[PDB]
């Protein structure tokens, strides 16, 4: 029985979002991030935010996971503007007399009335990755990865790319499961797909893996880092360190390249009959 | 379920949306630059508007502050090589050269719609949610951002639209990563239909759809292809066969 | 109702093993080795650092025991923290950990935490109301860290801190907490009183180390935790009893008080430098990534100079009472010498930049924004670049020349949206277009 489940990641915008993130700069990792994948499996499945912490975050969170990046995107920007002729919500409420009362007590007297409002623009700056192709492979228990597979075949909610202006641009189950023993051949096992006959390919693919802790001990190396991205809850986040080691494909050795398989430009259809065709001669005498 | 629609639309000369420095938005994509017209655009445009004002609706569609909004809008993306243009100006006194930007560029839209989420969010109305599609549909099909619009009069209509009805989401901008490039025989419009029947066309042969085109100007499929289940050349009748779809509803 | 830093659980930290924990400060010393200190947030994983170098510059001074490298933190240190556990105190009636007496000034405890919208705040980003939402006791510690070294001014009648305008932050990294601790242990001859032993005073001039290192503008109380079943705002950890409000009172800085501080980068002229990134692009200014270059003549050239290592970077743009971004970087030094021109111009870059967008595309205008199409390719070149900011500080194998390279594809790639056209003119109006390339400007 498969072991491992794949997922592939395109379209012509897509954003996962960082750490570094907590003003109006949200800015994108370079990679798709284990919190994102794992919330598109739990919106592909249809767990609300308030379920997914409850015995199905801890399930998913065993899975080994790792990245190939087929062909990396060109970091965009994008000038975000937010209530220009309306007016603003803002955080200000009048101090209580006494300090008894907070939070759920004094929750139960809001109205309408006494929230506040201000006329401004709110300005911001976002980013994305344009042109951008990822390769996921999800590996541990079987039953789990035919659940997840037979989910991904018909989403009960739509899926998104970490953005919901950002839908895909392939189907993510475009490649059924398998058996393998280690990330890397699960990785190597899948075909790098051309779009046109002529077009740069890279020579070389990275890939980002979770770090296997191997024995029991043996501390992480000198060349992983630190990701705040093992999620634990959806509302209101939290999310936890991972470590992460960084690996490389060479193609032609390693991933094959597969065809074009298909047309792009369209053009239109053909004039210019034959004279010397025995088909157009044999309808002509017909016709005399 | 899960209704997709797909529009393609030609735009005169104009600016809808500009960034900080007054250039109008751009991407990258196919290895080119490409006009963009943004999201929360199209949104917003479509939204708060007269023709759009036709269990509180106008919010299952489109949430605001856990009310998991039905309704998706992608970001619209050009067919071709992006072509910024710089407009020379002075100013009279009846009694200094200024430089402004403007694009024109044919877009591809995309926009879904989950009909499952637009029916709870009613409270099991299904007459409604019908409702709401069909008038989203028109305000969609007769819409436009309010940029520039006292100096750059844009007001062109959707030359086609298709309507699909698939298992699972997936959009058709991989039908343009060539850019289009005009010949003498065809035009921009044609071309970029002709590529979008070259994508279903594959794809089927490696679900159902309505196309529709203004009195059958454009059809899909440069031949005598079935690639479309139905072409409808009124807006009207789409929006009554769509209706009838969904389960038999009168629009 | 009582909590106390040595023995209650407050600091996220990961095991090199791989499990993620939260521990406490006793704990916390007694590994110091196997563990780093795990913040998503640059600000907390830098004032934490900052209270644990200030606490092993106490136990030196009063134990006499330096940390060996390699090797476990000194023992005697944690029977001394024992003696002293009056005076790590977050509750009850007495002495309290970096608080003072009660006030009027009453406020949610929102203002310690910048991120989360308070008071005239826009709550769009981070949906919260003031007096309904609060934080827990190790959220409340991280809050009362941040005063010495993120204050900034309140708008009318309110001061900064002690130095000033938070000015950028640069420090020594390491993979484990001892060997952070023992890259950056230079003391001093003079101390001080730190701010968590008895009553604080202002004194004479001169301030020393462990008084200027936990200098509080502020005066706050902490009232008490509600019973409730909520969830903390700022970590999400499903939780109990929260706070909800305290009192805030602000403490001006006297005049004079000589003050060097060991990681902040100051100007020519004695000014704190800051970050200077921004959410627009105006007639000063493109906005092209985290600005990285800035803090690097006046650190290579006046505090830390040439050493291998690795450089943490930890920048925080503000402006007024409003906060902007935070970011971090880390650079790997080999500590090969400097030339004084390279350095200049590669700390005024952004100029630069700055003049490369604004060139028109043709003639001369006043008041002309310029290009705008390079400023949307800007960014990417600039992520590029700084890879191998290492290698562009030192010049070891990589050069301005070097890094002017990564613009040419781009350039190209948009020298066929500028100029559309099949003809002569077009492809000799392309070939000038190309060629366009940042020049270093020095002063
Ligand atoms: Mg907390």
């Amino acid at each position: 029985p498969p072991n491992t489940l794949f997922l592939r990641l395109e379209g012509a915008l897509q954003s996962w979002g960082s750490n570094e993130a907590k003003f109006a700069l949200r800015r994108t990792a370079d990679a798709p991030t284990k919190s994102g994948v794992l919330g598109l499996l739990c919106a592909a499945m249809g767990i609300g935010r308030a379920e997914a912490a409850d015995s199905w975050l801890p399930k998913l969170a065993n899975l080994r996971m790792g990245v190939r990046i087929d062909r990396p995107g060109i970091r965009w920007w994008d000038f975000h503007t937010v209530g220009a002729g309306q007016r603003m919500r803002m955080a200000e409420l009048k101090a209580p007399k006494k300090p008894s009362m907070v939070g759920a007590a004094l929750a139960e007297t809001l109205t309408p009335s006494k929230v506040k409002t201000r006329a401004e623009t709110l300005l911001s700056r976002r980013e994305y990755l344009a042109d951008a192709s990822f390769l996921v492979a999800l590996q541990g228990e079987p039953e789990l990865v035919a659940k997840l597979s037979a989910a991904l075949a018909k989403p009960v909610w739509a899926i998104y790319l970490g953005r919901k202006s950002c839908p895909p641009s392939r189907p993510v189950c475009e490649h059924p499961p398998g058996f393998y023993n280690t990330l890397e051949e699960a990785l190597s096992a899948v075909p790098l797909q051309k779009r046109w006959h002529n077009e740069p390919l890279p020579q070389i693919l990275p890939c980002v893996m979770d770090w296997i802790p191997g024995y029991d001990g043996e501390h992480a190396p000198d060349d992983a880092e630190i990701h705040y991205d093992l999620p634990v809850s959806f509302q209101p986040p939290r999310h936890l360190p991972r470590f992460v080691i960084r690996r490389e494909l060479v193609v032609g050795e390693d991933v094959q390249v597969s065809r074009e398989t298909g047309t792009s430009v369209w053009r239109p259809k053909g004039t210019r009959a034959d004279y010397n065709n025995s088909e157009y001669k044999k309808v002509r005498a017909e016709r005399l | 379920m899960l209704i997709e629609i797909h529009m393609i639309q030609n735009h005169s000369p104009a600016n809808l949306n500009r960034d900080d420095l007054g250039a109008p938005k751009t991407c990258y994509f196919g290895g080119v630059l490409r006009s963009r017209i943004s999201s929360q655009c199209i949104k917003r445009s479509i939204r708060t508007s007269n023709d759009f004002k036709a269990l509180a609706p106008d919010i299952a569609l489109c949430g605001r502050m856990t009310v998991e909004a039905a309704l998706q809008v992608a970001h619209a993306i050009s067919t071709h090589i992006a072509r910024p243009e710089i407009d020379y100006f002075v100013a009279a006194d009846d009694v200094h050269i200024g430089e402004s930007m403007f694009a024109s560029a044919c877009f591809y839209k995309y926009f879904s719609i989950d009909w499952e989420q637009l029916v709870k969010n009613l409270k099991g109305d299904t007459n409604l949610a019908a409702h709401t599609v069909g008038a989203f549909l028109l305000a969609a099909a007769k819409t436009n951002p309010s940029g520039k619009q006292n100096s750059f009069a844009a007001h062109n209509y959707p030359d086609g639209i298709l309507v699909e009805f698939k298992n699972s989401p997936i959009s058709y901008a991989n039908a343009f990563v060539r850019p289009v490039s005009v010949v003498k025989e065809s035009d921009l419009v044609e071309q970029s239909i002709g590529q979008l029947s070259n994508y279903v066309n594959d794809i089927r042969l490696g679900v159902i759809g309505f196309w529709f085109s203004p009195n059958n100007r454009y059809p899909l499929g440069y031949k005598h292809s079935k690639l479309a289940s139905r072409n409808i050349g009124n807006l009207n009748e789409l929006v009554g066969a769509v209706l009838d779809y969904i389960g038999g509803f009168k629009w | 109702v009582m909590y106390n830093l040595l023995c209650d659980n407050w600091v996220n930290v990961v095991y090199l093993s791989g499990k993620p924990d939260r521990i406490s400060l006793v704990q916390t010393l007694k590994d110091a080795h196997c563990l780093q200190l795990a913040y998503s947030n640059p600000m907390d994983r830098f004032t934490v650092f900052r209270f644990l170098l200030a606490l092993g510059y106490w136990c030196f001074a009063n134990t006499n025991v330096e940390p060996e490298p390699d090797k476990p933190l000194p023992v005697s240190w944690i029977p001394w923290l024992e003696e002293n556990k009056e005076y790590f105190e977050l509750f009850g009636d007495g002495k309290r950990f970096f608080q003072a007496d009660p006030s009027s000034r009453i406020r949610a405890i929102t203002d310690l935490i910048h991120e989360i919208p308070t008071a005239h705040n826009l709550c769009h980003f981070k949906h919260v109301t003031d007096y309904i939402d609060g934080l827990c006791e190790a959220c409340c510690i991280k809050g009362l860290l941040r005063l010495p070294v993120f204050t900034t001014v309140g708008g009318r009648g309110i001061g900064a801190g002690i130095n000033n305008t938070p000015p950028f932050y640069l420090l020594w990294h390491a993979n484990d907490l001892a060997g952070m601790l023992a890259q950056n242990w230079q003391p001093w001859d003079n101390m001080g009183i730190p701010a968590w032993l008895g009553s604080f005073q202002k004194e004479s001039r001169e301030v020393g180390l462990l008084a200027g290192m936990t200098w509080l503008p502020r005066k706050v109380y902490l009232h008490d935790p509600v019973p409730g079943q909520a969830a903390c705002c700022s970590c999400g950890l499903p939780s109990e009893a929260l706070v909800y409000s305290c009192s805030i009172e602000v403490e001006p800085v006297p005049k004079g008080l000589e003050w060097k501080d060991p990681h902040g980068v100051y100007t020519d002229q004695g000014k704190s430098l800051q970050s200077k990134i921004k959410l627009m692009s105006n007639d000063r200014y493109t906005f092209a990534d985290r600005d990285w270059y800035s803090p690097l003549f006046s650190y290579l050239h006046a505090e830390g100079n040439s050493r291998q290592g690795k450089l943490w970077l930890v920048g925080f743009a503000s402006d007024k009472a409003k906060s902007i971004d935070i970011w971090d970087k880390i650079i790997e030094l080999e500590g090969t010498d400097t030339n004084d021109e390279l350095l200049a111009q590669l700390a005024n870059r952004a100029t630069a930049l700055n003049a490369m967008r604004k060139k028109p595309l043709r003639g001369d205008f006043k008041k002309s924004v310029g290009t705008p199409q390079i400023a949307d390719i800007i960014p990417h070149a600039e992520n590029r670049i700084a890879i191998n900011a290492g290698k562009m500080t030192e010049n070891r194998g990589y050069s301005w020349q070097d890094a002017d390279t990564e613009y040419g594809e781009l350039l190209t790639k948009v020298a066929y949206s500028l100029e559309p056209a099949q003809t002569v003119d077009a492809r000799l109006k392309r070939g000038n277009f190309i060629s366009r390339k940042p020049w270093p400007i020095i002063p």
